DNA sequence: TTCCGAGATCAGACGAGAT
DNA sequence: GTCTGATCTCGGAA
């Protein structure tokens, strides 16, 4: 709201609730990807390909 | 290019005024009433010999 | 194909035209966020039966009036209609029979060729008789006798007259009932993008999708044979400032410019008292500030009080059509202080902004400040200080798209596999709750009214 | 103080625009390859000592050209345009050693000097800016690079006051970056050899100043923050028993990855020692010195290196490595000429393939510059000139040290932002000289080093030191003298114009500058309050009577560099002269590129209007050169009329741009109108694109050559094959001409043939076949050898298109605009004289865009065609609307321009005033024919059997994973499968259900039972990523399923 | 097979295989004479 | 009998697109036709009518089900 | 580049095209103006069911 | 048409057909062919005492009488000039009559113009028994 | 030097004095003419020195 | 006595698309 | 050419 840009708050309390649902505050960044998702492609197509991949064949 | 045979908005036949125009500022005419001794009143008929650059006599230069 | 939402993807019918271009209705480009300076957007054609059933229902242009972050809709009026529109029911036109048979029957053509279309009773009737323009903007929500909308909208618009509810003279207060257009003229805020109380919107949700995007389809129509026929057009009369403003001008350039010759000089010479936020030659900028702000909107406002009406850029301004009354004081009046990244501008030199003026030099039209408005031109050190502030538009639009081009990407990589499920929870992929409902009511935010609420009850009820 | 404008296009004759690209190369040429010579004589071996090569010379003469044994023949540029070859000269007992390419317009090009008349049978354009090479048949520039300074006292802040000199060793064998840290309050002195931070004063120690007590007395003896450089280090120094000069060299002795005399040479290069280190102590103690009294974008510190600099980058390295494969051939034969002969081929395909390939690909000096040179845009005549006058970068934010030397609105959007700037007009970026009369002036005027005590040079007033190019030069003790005595002697003449003496006080320092490549601009010299200019002196050069070099030896017109300018109280115009006005200013419509300076009246527009305007005047669509018909280039747009603009600017005329102009001036009649004008589109009328208002002329060019192989086998030209008549094919041989190549004055249509270009495998042919869309018609056919000579053989395709619906319109303001309806003429808003519009634009450009300068162009050029004047609208200046208006009157106008018009459609006049006249529309290079696009179902790529990229490869436009998102967002999920599987990569795939794996078929390789095997449906690319990771040893083994 | 010299303009009757010299000069750009068949053009 | 009685968006989207889709492989149509050959534009005849002959089966998440008629269902 | 990150997610799509747009108030919101010429390209598959048969037919 | 050096040929044979003027531009008949309503000018008030004169110069040249009388008024171009006295914008109400126009035909030369709108007149009689005709059909 | 469309098209702005009605449209195609309907015109122009 | 905090060095990434 | 969490080495203490 200080930018203009109206927003729904229920979007905020999608990502809110999404971002602290595990725990503990997982930002939403590559590294907190691997604490929030188990499966291996949905992590492999984003970043750090090489190792997603190897070590989920680890 | 060459002195375009129309005007673009009305379509006076503007083409054959060119050499008339030349032959005009070749004497002491000014730049103004030559084009009112040509007959172009309004000022769309008057940009197309204004306005125009004859490039044609420059490119024949080269072109053998 | 730079999408940064859900509405750069639509569907569309498709009637094969006589051209090479893609065109489309103007009303839906501000989804696509698609002006016609030669950009290009791509049309994909789907093949299976089942994939063309799912661009239909879900993706229409009749199913995507509204963006899901606010509940607001984005396909409305832009540009001319708006103001084509605002000039058409404005107070003061009156059609006669010839003109109003003439402006109405543009509303006929593509599954409106079939209605018996009903002019309204004309309101004068004696000394002469002639319609009104607003009865004519009311041939757009129900043009037939056996259509069923009846739209109602009560709001504020833009210019408004601060006191009096509808009566007062500036007349900027629209009132719809069982749509007919009672009172007001239609703005930006009544008829374009954003607003939650544009007629369109309000079709929308008490009367179907389908009147809704006829009576945009109707207005697209309508609003440019009346405008094309009343021919509003700009010019360097509407940018040349009158008598008054010469006068207003010159004054407050010499009051406003002998306080900070002291101010300056109460610094430094002498004892400056200083504001809270941090020493002198800090607090000298934002008292600077303060009256440079002063001169600009001091004669931004001697400008509008002599600008005549029927002026061009101001009748773009009332109507929010394009450009606000800061362009037209910018334009006309005097240009404002030039900031680059919320400052004056910096020196880049040693203690000086530009060689020409002093070292040290605090002064205005040293420091950024342009004197003259667009109409008399730019100085030279004032035509760079302008383009030193301009480029800081076009420096942070290459960087941020850098940015949130990737921010999206982060987002949605992590945001893509959730969905409500039928017993109204929220999971993941892997069937771990993220919330229990959606939000705590289970509420579209698309179809969500303004204040987050679904109803705003004083609305319908008087619907 | 009434006429001083007249300086400009005198400075433009001498040295000011696309003549800093020539005077740097003929200073390469005729300098630069006489001072590699003296660096690299004396070709000597260890074989043989007893022989010895030794060059006297280096002579580049003219360019020529053979085609046989001894013909010799010279060439005009303009055939090296054609035959594709490389328009070169010849290096140079007296005997050839490579070619070189030259420039055009150079001192030992051909065109220099000659006639316009002269011009003609070299085929070659008068008004072209030159400074390009013509290398393998393109047109290549050398773009203007910007580097920071050399030698450079650097004090940034990367944690807190790092200071870097990246000093260049003048020995160009390295470059070198001595950077000093602060780590927890201690100096140090980190490099790139050094294995670690060493403290500073184990540096002091070693360099020959023992004691500590000097040490401080270098850095500081007035205390007050310098006592804090006492327990910082010299407690540091000392707190570990290592008060001693050799032991001190012995841990620089360790790290560095009494050998250390040697190697303290590698460090702090250019202050220069004979092992007297005096020198080099003050030098690195100036630099502690700017720590602890403590603007990398700011273009006293930017230098530019320009296409003759760069190039002796290049040769001095391509002259080593022919010199080092004289000593590797001397070397292998003797246990002289005839063995160098084949290194003619290391030169001139060494120097070509750099310009071509733009890489200098220099290991010798460990740069790896790409992009060097680029092909030039021959679009417009302005698109040409505007990559002359182009700097690229190597922030982006326009500083105002910018002002005067580049352009603040020419930029481009996008990557560059602020990256690649453009040149002004009045610029002039300076060579090299020498440093004789500087330091012989030097030392008369007062300054003393290495004989003062380490404590002078310190916070005491009057010790500015005199600073040379970055070595130090003593100190002075008043600074005006001398700063005024050097300005004095510099407009006496007595030292080179260009060199600046500039002066900081924060830091005592003052600042000689004699470097070569900084951005440079003329002004005029205010004495006392009046002027030098004088009037009568602009009257000279009115005769003639007197050049601009007259001006600078008689003290009236100073060259200022950016670092002068922090010393100066530029006046812009007469009346704005102070007490103290030091230089006044030429003309101020200068500081405007020549892509901007366009525009009329850039002072009124909103600023980011001017800037979108400077990438649209370069894709102009307009008149190339007067031979524009007799070059073959691949991609020339032309305009049928072009008409020189209504209201002209300055620097149009300066630029000659009338000459050869660009889009026609059309009558707009801004109002709204029909409502097919809404986001910038604008109307044009049925009846001016039919009367040839902006007809196109699109010529593309194919070619072929014919090899000669190694098997002496050759290619064939084999005419059409007629069939059942001497009718050729269906229409696929239809022109031919019965020579081969396709006959000119003829029409080609889709898939038909230009050439039968035949190859020997026996003949295989390769007909060259035009794809297009539209038809095009065969104009010239070239028949020509090319340097290894194998027939070349040239098209030129025309094609005109009148603009209709998508044809992209500028407006001169940046107003951009696709055609958006074409109405008839008939149903348009004519004014009462009769005059209907052509381009009805909207008017909703206007008060968002602030484009006021738009809306005088409708004045300035409606009482410009009706008086037959042509108004000047400059930037800063130019035709007034208070005389303009009143001109409208006494030809019966309305004195704003605003006409009554009545409607053409209904009869009624319109209900407001249209503002009506002609503003100059320039038709620009984004027509829908080249852009139209459509792939139902074409080739697919070999690997990934999708789609491919491109329209010329019949295209496919990738539905991107942004898009994805979209598609996903509206939870179609049976359209996702359709788009992405079924519509792009529908593959079929057989795995097996036990130890579930990729098997080819009917049956899997690996446990070959042949039962478990069923087939799946999966994208191509899905399987394509299984195969290649399966290729690695992850192993995506599938479990399939049954659909449930 | 009539081509036309770079700038000389003389009409060459080379045949194949034969070097692009010309009479009356050593210039190597020919061109080719214009077609012999009736083109029908279109005056809008 | 727990979830929603209103035929969501995208229920309605795929008994339309499989109900286009069996029409576009000559399925019998139940709504006798008026000329319409676009088999989309019959299946929203079909809708309107409400004869369509498809059962949504409704998955709540754990694995339990929940069938529905699109005969019995409110539509928008 | 590589087939994670544009050619399994972003990959390239057959029967679709792009050209420049121009505006045209006079359709109705839902409708797009296409050129014939592309019109002849993209094609669609419409399968024979007794309704669209005469009008393939034609 | 074009222009040449030695050497240079042009040949061509050429044809041409009736062709409306909404097919293309080069079949218009006529250069300009707009109309303009005849103007009215109307003082108020009488002037009279230099104001005359100053009103003389304000208008187009032919149009006025000097006191002050409007004497040929068809010679008006409106450059509305009146609005920039300040004094005399209140005196005089300018004004175009709504019935009679001034046509303005002026020809290339196919036709002479006195024979060009009495084609045009008739090609709109025709368009109308074109249409008239219909309707006997019907 | 004039190319080829833009001299044929310069050819047909020239008007010509020839008067309508008394010929007729263009039927078919009809590249030919049928001196009832068409009206051809020749131009051959070969300068030289003099 | 060991263990955990705080000093260095190391990673993969840094928007669409277009000619 | 930085911005980054991870993962290695040192060090002072109950
Ligand atoms: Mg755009
Ligand atoms: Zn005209
Ligand atoms: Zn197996
Ligand atoms: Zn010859």
């Amino acid at each position: 709201v200080n930018h203009g840009m109206s927003i729904d708050r229920r979007h905020v309390m999608l990502l809110s609730d999404l971002m602290t649902y595990k725990g503990e505050v997982l930002g939403i960044t590559r590294f907190g990807l691997a604490k929030m998702k188990e499966s291996v492609l949905m992590l492999a197509s984003f970043e750090k390909t090489a190792d997603h991949l190897f070590d989920a064949a680890y | 290019m060459i002195i375009p045979v129309r005007c673009f908005t009305c379509g006076k036949i503007v083409g054959n005024k060119w050499e008339a125009y030349l032959g005009l500022l070749q004497a002491e005419y000014t730049e103004g009433d030559a084009l009112d001794a040509l007959g172009l009143k309004r000022y769309c008929c008057r940009r197309m010999l204004l306005a125009h650059v004859d490039l044609i006599e420059k490119l024949l230069n080269y072109a053998p | 194909q730079p999408s940064l939402h859900k509405l750069s993807i639509m569907a569309h019918l498709a009637r094969v035209k006589p051209h090479r271009t893609f065109r489309f209705n103007e009303c839906v480009c501000t989804p696509y966020n698609a002006d016609f300076d030669g950009d290009e957007m791509n049309l994909h054609l789907p093949q299976t039966e089942e994939a063309k059933a799912e661009a239909l229902v879900l993706m229409g242009t009749k199913a995507n009036l509204v963006t899901p972050r606010n509940g607001e809709p984005l396909i409305a009026a832009i540009q001319d209609f708006l103001t084509g529109a605002y000039l058409l029911t404005l107070k003061d036109t009156f059609f006669d029979r010839a003109k109003a048979c003439q402006i109405i029957a543009s509303i006929l053509v593509g599954k409106d060729e079939k209605i018996k279309v009903r002019l309204p009773p004309p309101t004068i009737l004696k000394p002469v008789t002639l319609w009104t323009g607003k009865q004519i903007f009311s041939v757009i929500l129900r043009p037939s006798d056996d259509n069923p909308v009846r739209a109602n909208l009560r709001t504020k618009g833009k210019q408004y007259c601060g006191k009096g509810e509808d009566l007062c003279a500036n007349d900027s207060y629209v009132t719809i009932q069982n749509s007919e257009l009672m009172s007001g003229s239609m703005d930006k805020g009544t008829l374009g993008s954003g607003s939650k109380n544009n007629i369109f919107y309000i079709l929308l949700r008490d009367w179907g999708q389908n009147e809704a995007a006829d009576a945009m389809s109707r207005l697209a129509r309508l609003a440019p044979v009346y405008l094309s026929n009343r021919g509003f057009s700009i010019g360097i009369g509407d940018v040349t400032p009158g008598q008054g403003l010469l006068k207003a001008k010159y004054e407050l350039l010499n009051a406003g410019y002998k306080k900070c010759d002291e101010y300056i000089e109460a610094l430094n010479t002498g004892k400056l008292q200083q504001q809270p936020g941090c020493t002198a030659e800090e607090t000298l900028e934002a008292l600077i500030l303060k009256e440079l702000s002063v001169i600009r909107d001091h004669a931004g406002s001697a400008c509008l009080r002599e600008l005549d009406k029927s002026n061009s850029p101001l009748t773009m301004a009332l109507c929010g059509s394009k450009g606000s009354f800061i362009n037209i004081s910018q334009m006309i009046a005097c240009v404002g202080q030039q900031a680059i990244s919320g400052s004056r501008v910096p020196d880049g030199f040693e203690n000086r902004s530009l060689p020409h003026f002093e070292k040290h030099s605090k002064l205005p039209a040293a420091k950024g400040f342009v004197a003259n408005s667009f109409y008399s031109g730019l100085t030279p050190t004032e035509f760079f200080f302008h383009t030193m502030a301009g480029r800081e538009g076009l420096v942070d639009t290459a960087v941020k798209t850098a940015e949130t081009g990737y921010m999206q990407r982060r987002l949605v990589k992590s945001l893509e596999d959730l969905c409500s499920q039928y017993d109204l929870t929220v999971r993941s992929s892997t069937g771990d709750i993220i919330q229990f409902i959606y939000g705590g009511d289970g509420l579209d935010p698309a179809a969500m009214e303004g204040k987050d609420e679904p109803l705003e009850f004083k609305r319908v009820l008087d619907n | 103080v009434e006429e001083k404008w007249r300086l400009l296009p005198a400075f433009l004759k001498v040295k000011g625009l696309v003549k800093q690209h020539i005077d740097s190369f003929n200073y390469f040429i005729n300098v630069e390859i006489k001072k590699i010579m003296k660096a690299n004589e004396k070709v000597t071996s260890d074989a043989d000592p007893m022989w010895y090569l030794k060059y006297l010379n280096i002579y580049v003469g003219l360019p020529d050209v053979e085609e046989s044994f001894n013909v010799t023949r010279p060439v005009s540029p303009h055939e090296c345009r054609l035959r594709d070859m490389t328009y070169s000269a010849p290096i140079t007992n007296a005997l050839p050693i490579g070619r070189m390419p030259i420039m055009l317009r150079s001192s030992n090009c051909v065109l220099t000097g000659k006639t316009p008349a002269e011009f003609a049978k070299l085929n070659e354009c008068p008004l072209d800016p030159g400074g390009y090479f013509i290398v393998k048949g393109v047109e290549k520039v050398i773009l203007i690079q910007e580097q920071l300074s050399k030698n450079r006292i650097i004090v940034e802040a990367d944690r807190k006051g790092a200071v870097g000199a990246s000093v260049t060793s003048s020995t160009h064998e390295k470059k070198s970056r001595t950077n000093m840290a602060v780590k927890q309050g201690r100096f140090y002195l980190r490099h790139n050899t050094l294995s670690e931070d060493i403290p500073i004063v184990i540096i002091f120690k070693a360099m020959g100043v023992e004691s500590d007590q000097e040490i401080v007395q270098m850095i500081g003896t007035e205390e007050h923050v310098m006592a804090a450089f006492g327990p910082s280090l010299e407690e540091c120094q000392k707190a570990q028993i290592f008060t001693q000069m050799q032991a001190l060299k012995y841990i620089g002795n360790k790290v560095r990855r009494a050998r250390e005399l040697l190697a303290s040479t590698i460090l702090t290069h250019v202050p220069v020692k004979e092992f007297n280190f005096r020198a080099k102590c003050i030098y690195t103690a100036v630099m502690v010195r700017r720590v602890i009294l403590a603007d990398r974008d700011y273009y006293g510190n930017k230098r530019l290196e320009l296409a003759g600099q760069l190039l002796s980058l290049l040769f001095e390295d391509l002259f080593k490595k022919f010199n080092s494969e004289m000593k590797k051939i001397a070397d292998q034969v003797i246990p002289f000429d005839v063995v160098k002969h084949m290194r003619q081929d290391q030169i001139t395909n060494g120097m070509v393939n750099a310009i071509s390939t733009g890489n200098w690909s220099l290991k010798r000096f460990k740069m790896d510059r790409q992009g060097v040179t680029q092909v030039l845009s021959r679009l417009s005549y302005i698109s040409a000139l505007g990559m002359m006058t182009r700097i690229s970068s190597q922030p982006r934010s326009l500083q105002p040290s910018q002002w005067g030397m580049l352009c603040p609105s020419d930029t481009p959007e996008g990557e560059a932002c602020g990256l690649v700037k453009n040149l002004a007009l009045m610029t002039h970026i300076t060579t090299d000289m020498e440093d004789g009369p500087i330091v012989k002036l030097a030392s008369n005027l007062g300054v003393e080093d290495v004989n003062l005590l380490c404590g002078e040079e310190l916070s005491y007033p009057n010790v500015f030191l005199v600073f040379l190019n970055g070595n130090i030069l003593g100190v002075i003790r008043d600074h005006k003298k001398l700063v005024n005595t050097f300005r004095l002697m510099r407009r006496a003449g007595y030292i080179n114009e260009f060199v600046s003496i500039s002066t900081n006080l924060t830091d005592r320092c003052v600042y000689i500058s004699s470097d070569g490549g900084r951005l440079c601009r003329p002004y005029i010299i205010v004495k006392k309050q009046k002027p030098a200019v004088t009037n009568k002196h602009m009257e000279e050069l009115a005769q003639g009577y007197r050049n601009f070099e007259d001006f600078l030896h008689e003290s009236l017109v100073e060259y200022l560099d950016v670092n002068e300018e922090n010393d100066c109280n530029i006046a812009l115009y007469e009346h704005t002269i102070n007490k103290d006005t030091t230089h006044l200013e030429i003309e101020p419509f200068t500081l405007l590129g020549v892509c901007a300076g366009l525009i009329p009246y850039p002072h009124h527009n909103q600023s980011p209007r001017n800037t979108y305007q400077c990438a649209m005047g370069k894709q102009a669509m307009g008149t190339i050169g007067y031979n524009q018909r007799n070059r073959i280039d691949t991609l020339m747009y032309l305009l049928a009329y072009p008409q020189k603009p209504m209201v002209k600017t300055k620097t149009i005329e300066l630029i000659e741009f009338e000459k050869l102009p660009a889009g026609q001036n059309a009558t707009v009649a801004v109002m709204s109108y029909s409502g097919y004008d809404i986001e910038d589109a604008l109307v044009l009328n049925k009846a001016s694109l039919d009367r040839g208002f902006g007809r196109c002329l699109v010529y593309k060019n194919a070619k072929c050559t014919l090899k000669r192989y190694t098997n002496q086998t050759f290619d064939k030209v084999m005419g059409p094959m007629l069939d059942a008549a001497t009718r050729k094919p269906i229409w696929r041989h239809e022109i031919l001409d019965a020579d081969g190549i396709c006959s000119p004055g003829e029409k080609v249509e889709n898939k038909q043939v230009l050439v039968n270009k035949s190859m020997p495998t026996q003949y295989k042919d390769v007909p060259i076949t035009y794809k297009g869309a539209t038809d095009s018609y065969i104009e010239k056919v070239m028949i020509s050898s090319n340097a290894e000579d194998a027939f070349l053989i040239k098209m030129l395709l025309r094609q005109t298109r009148r603009p209709e619906i998508g044809d992209k319109f500028s407006s001169r303001h940046g107003q951009k605009g696709v055609c958006g309806l074409i109405v008839p003429q008939e149903d348009m808003p004519f004014c009462d004289s009769g005059i209907c519009p052509d381009i009805i634009m909207n008017p909703h450009g206007f008060p968002s865009r602030m484009t006021v300068g738009k809306l005088i162009e409708l004045l300035a050029g409606k009482a410009g065609v009706l008086d037959g004047r042509f108004h000047y609208g400059t930037a800063f200046g130019g035709s007034k609307v208070k005389d303009v208006c009143e001109d409208l009157v006494r030809h019966g106008y309305n004195y704003l321009g605003k006409d009554y018009v009545t409607s053409g459609i209904t009869g009624e006049p319109l209900e407001a005033y249209i503002y009506f006249g002609p503003v100059y529309y320039q038709k620009l290079k984004h027509m829908v024919l080249d852009k139209m696009h459509a792939r139902a179902r074409g080739p697919r790529a070999v690997l990934t059997r999708q789609p491919t990229e491109g329209r010329s490869r019949d295209g496919g436009l990738r539905l991107g994973e942004m898009e994805r998102d979209c598609l996903i967002g509206y939870g179609a999920s049976m359209l996702l499968l359709e788009r992405l599987m079924i519509s792009s990569d529908a593959f079929e795939v057989d795995v097996c259900g036990q130890c579930g794996l990729l098997g080819y078929s009917g049956w899997c390789h690996y446990c070959k039972s042949s039962c478990h095997v069923s087939s799946l449906r999966i994208p191509y690319a899905c399987k394509l990523l299984f195969q290649e990771l399966q290729s690695m040893n992850i192993i995506p083994r599938l479990k399939l399923s049954k659909y449930n | 097979m009539i081509y036309i010299c770079g700038e000389c303009h003389t009409e060459n009757e080379i045949k194949s295989r034969d070097p692009i010299r010309c009479r009356e000069c050593g210039y190597r750009i020919m061109y080719k004479k214009r077609t012999k068949r009736l083109v029908v053009f279109d005056a809008r | 009998r727990i979830t929603t009685p209103y035929m969501t968006k995208y229920e309605r989207a795929r008994v339309l697109g499989t109900r286009a889709l069996q029409i576009a492989m000559c399925a019998p149509v139940m709504v006798e036709l008026e000329g319409e050959t676009d088999p989309l534009l019959i299946a929203m005849k079909e809708l309107k009518a409400r004869k369509i002959p498809i059962i949504i089966r409704r998955y709540l998440p754990d694995g339990s089900y929940e069938d529905w008629g699109v005969d019995e269902l409110i539509i928008t | 580049q590589g087939r994670f990150r544009g050619n399994l997610s972003g990959k390239r799509v057959d029967f679709s095209g792009r050209t420049v747009i121009s505006p045209d108030p006079n359709l109705r919101i839902d409708e797009v103006a296409v050129p014939v010429h592309v019109a002849k390209i993209l094609t669609f598959p419409e399968k024979v069911n007794k309704a669209n048969i005469n009008f393939l037919r034609k | 048409i074009a222009q040449l050096r030695p050497g240079q040929e042009i040949d061509l044979l050429m044809h041409c057909v009736k062709g409306i003027g909404k097919d293309h531009a080069k079949f218009s008949p006529v250069a300009t062919a707009s109309y303009r309503l005849l103007p009215d000018i109307t003082l108020l008030e009488p002037v009279e005492g230099e104001a005359a004169e100053e009103l003389s110069r304000c208008f187009s040249p032919g149009v006025i009488e000097v006191v002050a009388r409007v004497a040929n008024p068809r010679l008006d171009t409106f450059s509305r000039e009146i609005f920039r006295n300040e004094k005399l914008k209140k005196v005089v109400r300018l004004a175009r009559v709504r019935d009679h126009y001034i046509f303005s035909v002026e020809s290339t030369g196919v036709l002479p113009p006195d024979v060009l709108v009495s084609e045009a007149i008739k090609v709109l009689m025709g368009k109308c028994r074109r249409f008239l005709d219909e309707l006997d059909a019907v | 030097i004039v190319q080829d469309e833009i001299l044929a098209h310069r050819l047909g702005l020239i008007p010509i004095h020839a008067d309508p009605r008394l010929f007729e449209y263009r039927n078919q195609g009809d590249e030919e003419g049928t001196e009832i309907d068409t009206l051809q015109f020749r131009l051959q122009v070969r300068c030289t020195r003099n």
